[PDB]
């Protein structure tokens, strides 16, 4: 799963974000197609930080007091 | 002992220990007694501001927290034969963190005096103090930051 | 005698203050003597224009004067009031980015962005599921009896806390997913996907062992980064290029809302002279570091053999000392990094 | 004329004078040696101590500032309430010098590294040690001097909106001066430790 | 949040999960109180002020 | 239908009132109870003593100042106010088809003018012998003293 | 017997039992977040039953509170 997830990703979004502007509730349809669209963007911004974070690490995990156990 | 782990190494990390609570503590004195003041001095007038008003103080409360927070974390980095160099990142995230916390809680506690005494003159002044007396609180904080990138290299 | 007096006085006073009211705004209508009319000015909204229209249509008949009664609308110079209309969701967030200052007439409202900002803001900085949990529960306990605390005396406190029962919602929700993509409940980490860290096969006790990437993470941080001495190195590392590229992304997208209200006011002056060359200098800086960050994440260092760029240095060099980039981000750089320094000097 | 301070620095004064002309005119004037001193020290000594002062006095400006101009502009404020986030700018300024502080102890924590015993007190490490020590010193107290001067600033820019809003704008620009001041005290310690390298 | 989280966890509640019979019943029961009364006044309301 | 006015503010159009002088009163309180209107303030630059209708706020204000009197006289005895929705349910709040008071504000000016003078009278009796209660239960309290 | 302090022994309990529970559940999996540490307790189940035991305390707490609520 290379870089490419999180633009397969961001395309999903797009597209559901694309659709509930056109298919917001005309009723107070400014709030809507403003505040699902950041949400939205908000989350999927920081759900790719968080994901291209590991998806090339410069550091790895390192401990001196896992439990041999666990090493399965 | 060693070149690198003298017997005189711990006393940094030790006192950097002390430091961190002491001086997070002193700077939460400040503020509690100066902001404690302030509340007593309003709520005589109008006691119905008291929950209001205590905000300071618990600012005051929250810098000594970062202080016992840091305190705990290097004590529990401290070795008898413990390396120059981890006593010396004690040391520093130590005073860091009890120098920042110090003037957060001179400013807590001036700013929160200030800020209730003033908001019990004018209520929409509330706001404006608690705004005010963040920008004072995360003063501590930043230096809490620093204790802890100092902290996470010990060792 | 004060039984008596207070069975009633506050009926009484309800309308003598509805009087007082009625005679100081009749004070701001031009008494015009040889007319005999009280000239009055008024701002209405123009949608609501009808409704004024028809309950003096209403007014006028219940008295049967006939007389004009003329609501002549008229053009006028003068800046008009900002009216947003808020429902109860929106309406505290409203109340507190307009307690900043209220907007200019017909500009963008802060308020609209901040509902899903301001809360989400809050989460990236709060961040726990635990404490998010805790959050959406007390926000629903406002929310879910929202009609009786309504209708009821609720204080200072507890009113805030009812004022703000919708922020503190969002507060809680975006918070549980914070938490969520820093993989905290409380103090401890979710284990629900497998870990794109995997431990060496054996070890003695105590040995200081080291992880190997066997895949990266779905959703969230991976959970072999707790209890690890070096957590925090990683840790710090992410939330700081996520405040980073977060945060311009925030100013980039409030940026904007300056270039959409000089086109609704017609203001291509401000387009071109204060909008074009303050983005170009915001993002030629700044952006560029942002998609630095996410190009510095995209580059598999270990895998090319090249030297992993210090990137805040070289942040550093881009103004401190132009053009000596020091280790290779990617090809031609010296030469866009100089463009970029020579465009927001320009 | 007395004070318990005064008498300190005096004693003290008389003391190191004392024990220098002593040292000298017995012909070990070299015992006291303090570029020995600065050798034999530990880099690490001076590489925290040059944090943690960055770091300290930088929030000692910014606190210190902060509670003149918050606890003038609070007193301005009962008349005036619209003062507070007219002239909140000032919190502002304060508080970033505090963030400058914070981004150069976080540059200078990048270079701290284990040094190997065999090359603890090289020439390298010697130069990183007091490149950080002293970069750290004048980050801080050039923080330090600018939050002060900024909460001042922010203060009489507080108290003079109150008076009348017009005169609030230019204040603001002594503001910009005071925050320059100390982004160039930031860029100087960049400077000053952009050539020292890690402890190797 | 996370480093005030984790140490009060460890120093309030992770103490109590060391000690066991009935004595270490009750400070499961009273550790747990300090643990949640303190994340709700100092991180929940104190720390998301 | 209605603009919703969340992303801008709501377009204001500035009205001119041309009420004729008779129905002044009762068009104030219908666009008044309609809540729509914004007033500008025409009579800015004359001194709020001159201004057209001082003498009728002055009045109704010396009125509240003897309803607040009261409320304080309520208070000093622990009388609690019956506060009922007769109010609210008469000023829709959101329903501008609700008539005005009639002449029964000066009924209101004329009762507080007499109310408050009658609480004054008695209230002076109240107090000076409240007084003269107090300076003898003093009195007795020094020869209740045995030695 | 008040019925602010049954509200909040009620409250406190039902976070007790549930948060008290999810962690006697996890150290009775032997989940690595509580028992991979060597500083941990070395065996799950047994702290898993007082844990699960001080669960109990507060299910009777919760239990007995919403008697007077």
């Amino acid at each position: 799963s290379s870089f490419y997830t999180v633009v397969g990703v961001f395309i999903v979004v797009s597209a559901m974000s694309v659709l509930f502007w056109i298919m917001a509730p005309k009723n107070n349809q400014a709030v809507w197609r403003s505040t699902v669209i950041l949400t939205l963007a908000m989350m999927f911004l920081m759900w790719a930080i968080t994901f291209l974070c590991q998806l090339h690490p410069l550091v790895a995990p390192r401990r001196s007091d896992l439990r041999p156990e666990f090493a399965e | 002992m060693t070149e690198l782990c003298p017997v005189y190494a711990p006393f940094f990390g030790a006192i950097g220990c002390a430091s961190a609570i002491i001086f997070t503590s002193l700077g939460a004195a400040y503020g509690t007694a100066k902001s404690g003041v302030g509340i007593c001095a309003t709520c005589v007038l109008r006691p119905d501001l008291l929950f209001k008003n205590i905000v300071p103080v618990i600012m005051a409360g929250i810098i000594a927290i970062y202080g016992l927070v840091v305190s705990v974390l290097v004590c529990y980095s401290l070795g008898q034969k413990q390396a120059l160099y981890t006593g010396f990142i004690q040391l520093g995230a130590g005073l860091s963190v009890g120098l920042s916390g110090l003037a957060a809680g001179f400013a807590i506690g001036i700013v929160g005096d200030a800020g209730v005494r003033g908001s019990s003159q004018q209520p929409r002044l509330f706001v404006g103090m608690i705004l005010i007396l963040i920008f004072a609180e995360v003063l501590g904080l930043y230096g809490l930051i620093v204790a802890l990138l100092l902290n996470s290299r010990a060792t | 005698e004060l039984y008596a007096i207070a069975k009633e006085l506050d009926s009484w006073f309800q309308d003598v203050t509805r009087e007082k009211a009625i005679f100081e705004i009749l004070n701001k209508s031009n008494y015009d003597t040889n007319r005999k009319i009280l000239i009055a000015e008024g701002w209405i909204p123009r949608d609501e224009l009808a409704t004024l229209q028809a309950r003096l249509g209403e007014m006028i008949a219940r008295l049967g004067i006939d007389v004009p009664s003329i609501i002549q609308v008229l053009d006028t110079n003068h800046t008009p009031p900002t009216f947003h209309r808020t429902n109860k969701f929106t309406a505290g967030f409203q109340s507190i980015c307009d307690c900043y200052g209220i907007a200019q007439y017909r500009e963008i409202n802060a308020g609209l962005p901040t509902i899903v900002t301001f809360p989400f803001m809050f989460a990236i900085m709060f961040g726990d599921m635990g404490h998010g949990f805790l959050m959406t529960l007390a926000a629903l306990s406002l929310v879910l009896n929202e009609k009786k605390i309504n209708k009821m005396k609720r204080g200072e406190i507890f009113d805030m806390a009812f004022t703000g029962r919708y922020i503190i919602l969002l507060m809680g929700v975006f918070s549980m997913y914070t938490g969520f993509l820093y993989n905290d409940i409380f103090s401890k980490t979710m284990t629900i996907f497998k870990s794109g860290w995997k431990w060496p096969d054996h070890w003695k006790k105590g040995e200081s062992i080291t992880a190997t990437s066997v895949g990266t993470y779905p959703i969230g941080l991976d959970w072999a980064w707790h209890g690890t001495e070096n957590a925090l190195l990683f840790s710090n590392s992410y939330k700081m290029k996520l405040s980073i590229l977060m945060g311009f992304i925030h100013m980039t997208y409030s940026y904007f809302f300056s270039l959409a209200n000089h086109l609704y006011f017609n203001s291509m002056i401000d387009i071109i002279g204060n909008f074009i060359p303050g983005l170009l200098f915001m993002q030629g800086i700044f952006g560029y570091l942002s998609v630095c960050i996410v190009y510095k994440w995209a580059v598999d260092w270990v895998k090319d053999g090249k030297p992993a760029p210090g990137l805040l240095n070289m942040l550093i060099n881009m103004f401190l000392s132009p053009g000596t980039i020091d280790d290779e981000l990617y090809p031609h750089q010296a030469k866009v990094q100089v463009f970029l320094l020579l465009m927001a000097l320009v | 004329k007395f004070s318990f301070s005064h008498f300190l620095y005096y004693l003290v004064l008389i003391v190191v004078i004392v024990y220098g002309l002593y040292k000298l005119f017995t012909g070990h004037g070299s015992d006291i040696n303090f570029g020995k001193f600065l050798l034999r020290t530990s880099p690490y000594m001076w590489a925290n101590l040059g944090i943690a002062l960055c770091v300290g006095l930088s929030v000692v400006g910014a606190a210190w500032g902060i509670f003149i101009t918050g606890s003038s502009m609070i007193g301005a404020g009962v008349r005036a309430p619209r003062i507070t986030t007219k002239n909140l700018i000032s919190i502002i300024f304060c508080e970033v010098v505090a963030i400058y502080g914070l981004i150069i102890a976080i540059v200078f924590s990048s270079k701290l590294t284990v040094a190997t015993a065999e090359n603890m007190y090289s020439k390298s490490n010697l130069y990183t040690g007091y490149s950080l020590f002293w970069a750290g010193i004048t980050v801080g107290a050039s923080n330090l001097i600018c939050g002060i001067a900024v909460g001042i600033t922010g203060a009489t820019a507080a108290i003079s909106d109150a008076a009348d809003s017009a005169l609030f704008v230019k204040i603001l620009v002594i503001e910009i001066f005071g925050s320059i001041l100390g982004l160039l005290g930031l860029i100087v310690g960049l400077l000053m430790a952009g050539k020292a390298s890690e402890f190797q | 949040h996370a480093q005030l989280s984790s140490v009060l966890w460890t120093m309030t509640i992770q103490i109590a999960f060391g000690f066991r019979g009935f004595v270490g019943v009750f400070m499961t029961v009273a550790l747990f109180a300090m643990w949640f009364a303190l994340t709700c006044a100092v991180l929940v309301l104190m720390e998301g002020t | 239908e209605k603009e919703e006015a969340i992303f801008r503010s709501a377009e204001m159009a500035l009205v001119q009132f041309y009420i004729p002088q008779e129905i002044s009163r009762d068009s104030a309180y219908t666009l008044g109870q309609l809540g729509l209107v914004q007033f500008r303030d025409l009579n800015s630059k004359v001194r709020a003593f001159q201004r057209t209708f001082v003498n009728e706020i002055r009045r109704l204000d010396n009125v509240e100042r003897q309803y607040r009197y009261f409320y304080s006289l309520l208070k000093k005895h622990d009388i609690k106010l019956y506060e009922g929705d007769t109010d609210k349910y008469l000023d829709g709040s959101g329903e501008l088809y609700v008539p005005p008071s009639g002449s029964v504000i000066d009924d209101y000016v004329r009762n507080a003018s007499y109310l408050e003078e009658r609480l004054i009278q008695m209230e002076d009796a109240t107090d000076q012998i409240e007084v003269q209660k107090n300076d003898l239960e003093q009195y007795r309290f020094i020869l209740q003293s045995g030695d | 017997v008040s019925t602010g302090k049954a509200w909040c022994c009620t409250v406190l309990s039902a976070f007790g039992v549930v948060i008290l529970s999810v962690i006697a559940h996890l150290f009775n999996t032997n989940h690595e977040s509580f028992v991979g540490s060597i500083n941990d307790p070395e065996d799950g189940p047994a702290v898993a039953h007082t844990v699960y035991l001080a669960a109990l305390v507060y299910l009777v707490f919760f239990v007995f509170c919403g008697f007077q609520v």
